[PDB]
RNA sequence: UGAAGAGUUUGAUCAUGGCUCAGAUUGAACGCUGGCGGCAGGCCUAACACAUGCAAGUCGAACGGUCCGGAAGAAGCUUUCUUUUGGACAGUGGCGGACGGGUGAGUAAUGUCUGGGAAACUGCCUGAUGGAGGGGGAUAACUACUGGAAACGGUAGCUAAUACCGCAUAACGUCGCAAGACCAAAGAGGUUUUCUUGCCAUCGGAUGUGCCCAGAUGGGAUUAGCUAGUAGGUGGGGUAACGGCUCACCUAGGCGACGAUCCCUAGCUGGUCUGAGAGGAUGACCAGCCACACUGGAACUGAGACACGGUCCAGACUCCUACGGGAGGCAGCAGUGGGGAAUAUUGCACAAUGGGCGCAAGCCUGAUGCAGCCAUGCCGCGUGUAUGAAGAAGGCCUUCGGGUUGUAAAGUACUUUCGCGGGGAGGAAGGGAGCGACGAGCUCAUUGACGUUACCCGCGAAGUAGCACCGGCUAACUCCGUGCCAGCAGCCGCGGUAAUACGGAGGGUGCAAGCGUUAAUCGGAAUUACUGGGCGUAAAGCGCACGCAGGCGGUUUGUUAAGUCAGAUGUGAAAUCCC
């Protein structure tokens, strides 16, 4: 599965956290509501930084808490 | 009722006689009950004559008697110590009373 | 089913049902034109659920069946396509009992309930011995075999002759057998009932 | 190991048996994996006493499906 | 095809608003009453304590002795004794109790539900490939002796296999590098040179699972900052396997108002009841999953139980006891006592269906199929049918003229539930034998709980009914008694001498072996209103400002297209519901 998001943290080695977020209609009113999710994506090559708005596969668990790896850089930049 | 059950046993503490209210005279007779629920209420004591003692020990069916406020419950006679009403030839149902021969 | 004195129903309803001697200038409503009892004389009030009331009742004394099954037989011909009104009238009409009265092979619905129960009464060969039995068109309600002898029905079948039979039936009272040929509507039925007003007591 | 048995919609003075093949774990009258036909002891119902479905049952069996001895026999007679 | 409201806060009116009512349902109980049959259903209250019986074995086509049975011998007969053989038990040896059955205590968690992923595993059964050469070793039974009251135990001697072990071939597989080296395996039975059962290694099939992940899963914040292996990294240990899961070292993070942490509660679901729908309530019967067997903890052996009739330790209790020391644990079936408003035969039976073991014969199987008890419910049926006075008697009313209860009873005729006699069921083929090669196939013969019940035929007597209610909502009236006294009462109320609402009687209405009562669930409530609501005075704008997060956002064009929309396809178990 392909999940985008933002960079919100460089601060690990080989290892970006991606903030995605996604809008869903609540099961009883309806309206659209705003949720969110970290996921500790890989980057090996340590070329994604943060403001990154980055794609995320799903991939062979690296750790406990990273299953995704980075796949594309959708843009440069967005603080 | 508590455990929202129809009828509850418990003991007679006292078997007084109270007074109606303002629009009503008369001497009613009713009895505190310690029923197994854990609590100790009054319960109104129908017929003409009961035989309920210290050591009465009865069911409870649960009536409201608008004469005397306070009394939210009626004994069950026929069940128990409670004896049924004497020569009851009329609504025998209540008041537990067999039908005569 | 009720078991008791017919004739004062017929007093209770206003109007005359057929219970037995209707013929006769015996049955009380030719006498005294009132309600059963000691009130029977003095000026009733009916009010709105009065007449929808005695209005099912007399309805249901005629073919004399229970409250339940009345009530059943409603709420089918209530779910069925068409008139609900009509329908009614069909189901009631189906019912073995009632063929049988019809045909004529009983003085009554009452007699007639007896002769089915007492298997005297047979439909398409094989014998029905239950009164609320749907007669279904096509069908052949003839009498029994061994019951053609019993002077009862020798009787009556015997004032059959000459006696016309409705539109959605046909007799032979020669072999004694019927015919049911369709639902009579309610234009074939005469019935004092005004089926608008039994519909409504049930709507509540 | 699936098996191919009889299952009872029995009923009162109403026995009627469905040929199937099913788990032996499941239970006589529980979930089953696929019917290949019916059976009717007295065969009043209908005048069709028994369907197989031969070609049917003829790939459950060799897929290692095992047929029981009373349902072999209904089978035997396709 | 789907939606009626009414009563009551006024002197009267309108509005707001709360309360209340006729219906349906309940594995119910209680009161009065009670005939039969079919199907269904039955501690909904203490994991409180329990007398007694019962809850898994099966193989002699693995081996040596007793018990029960048959046959043939040595003898004139008897005693005694010998050989052969059937069953089985006792033992040795092999394979099976983690299935089925019961209960819900505990449990908010990938535990469960739905949709996916892979770091995995799987006896017997089925398909395919290859193989089974030579040798060695061990322990009971049994025999002898000793200890003990018993349980049971110690020592000495003999001995076998599809029991254990070492050596060969490499179909292959494993490990380093890259395109090298290493590692396997028991027979038996016969219609015995031919098959049958079984074994060893490998691949696959069938099925069942371990683990991980997205989303979803009650109440309270008078439960807010929390955390040190605690978050991550390297290496190691550990496991079938990922993982701080565990350890050493290093880094210092990780989580939180999209509510963590803490506290409370309840097995969950398919479904069930209700509702127009949404939704609410529930999850008892049956089916799936989960968690529990004296209380608590733990591990071993195994494909699997951390395992009710297996084991170890701690604790209480009960029983046995020559007190030295032992035996148990009905929240398994039935049952007992205690509890409660209340819930049953310590019954019959395996032939049928299904299950375990066996080549088979066959053995085991209170699983289940039935009967019993109880109107607890549902449906069917009977206590009669036709006739019978302008109209008995009796009771009741009366302007006593008469009227009412009434065709109602009596009586006449007819049928004739019970009961009696006879007959008597479906629900069930092989083993064996004959033909055939005792193979396939064909043919033939023997044998049943509920029942002698259902049902059929014959005979045949009229042959239980009650309960509630009658002021209004609620359909159905008078007389007498009593007299705010006694009593009634869901609400409004009624009774202080004329009461249809008190008690009795006559009559009447409702229903019918049923009828009432009590308790519990549903809407009406558009009274949380998403569909359906309001806030100047009836309840209701926060005192104001600034401002964070969040929510929302003008006109034109282009790209993407996540939301949104469309087609196709997979999933959406069964049953249920609808036709």
């Amino acid at each position: 599965r392909t999940l985008q998001g933002r960079v919100v943290s460089d601060k690990m080695e080989k290892s970006i956290v991606v903030a995605i977020e996604r809008f869903v209609k609540h099961p009883i009113y309806g309206k659209f509501i705003k949720r969110t999710t970290k996921l500790h994506v890989h980057d090996e090559n340590n070329e994604c930084g943060i403001g990154d708005v980055v794609e995320i596969r799903e991939c062979r668990p690296l750790s406990k808490t990273k299953s995704w790896t980075l796949v594309r850089v959708v843009e440069k930049a967005v603080l | 009722a508590l455990e929202a059950c129809p009828q509850k046993r418990g003991v007679c503490t006292r078997v007084y006689t109270t007074t109606p209210k303002k629009p009503n005279s008369a001497l009613r007779k009713v009895c505190r009950v310690r029923l197994t629920n854990g609590f100790e209420v009054t319960s109104y004591i129908g017929g003409e004559g009961h035989n309920l003692q210290e050591h009465s020990v009865i069911l409870i069916r649960g009536g409201r008697v608008k004469d005397l406020p306070g009394v939210r419950y009626h004994t069950v006679r026929g069940a128990l110590d409670c004896s049924g009403v004497k020569d009851r030839k009329q609504a025998r149902s209540k008041y537990g009373v067999k039908r005569p021969k | 089913r009720y078991l008791g004195p017919k004739l004062k129903l017929s007093r209770r309803e206003g109007t005359d049902l057929f219970l037995k001697s209707g013929v006769r200038a015996i049955d009380t409503k030719c006498k005294i034109e009132q309600a059963p009892g000691q009130h029977g004389a003095r000026k009733p009030r009916l009010s709105d659920y009065g007449v929808q009331l005695r209005e099912k009742q007399k309805v249901r004394r005629i073919y004399g069946v229970l409250e339940r099954q009345f009530r059943n037989y409603y709420k089918e011909a209530a779910r069925l396509k068409g008139n609900t009104g009509e329908n009614l009238l069909a189901l009631l009409e189906g019912r073995l009992d009632n063929v049988v009265y019809r045909m004529g092979f009983g003085a009554t619905r009452a007699e007639a309930r007896q002769l089915v129960s007492h298997k005297a009464i047979m439909v398409n060969g094989r014998v029905v011995n239950i009164a609320s039995y749907q007669v279904s068109p096509n069908d052949v309600v003839s009498i029994r075999e061994k019951a053609k002898k019993q002077s009862r029905v020798k009787a009556a079948l015997e004032l059959a002759e000459q006696r016309e039979k409705p539109t959605w039936l046909e007799v032979d009272a020669g072999k004694m057998e019927g015919t049911f040929k369709r639902k009579p509507e309610r234009s074939d039925l005469s019935a004092d009932i005004n089926e608008h007003l039994i519909v409504e007591l049930y709507s509540k | 190991m699936v098996t191919i048995r009889l299952a009872r919609h029995g009923a009162k003075k109403r026995p009627f048996y469905q040929v199937v093949v099913a788990d032996s774990r499941n239970a006589r009258n529980g979930r089953f994996i696929e019917r290949v036909g019916f059976f009717n002891p007295i065969a009043s119902e209908k005048e069709e006493g028994t369907r197989l479905d031969l070609d049917r049952i003829a790939h459950w069996v060799g897929q290692g499906a095992t047929i029981s001895d009373r349902v072999a026999a209904l089978i035997k007679e396709v």
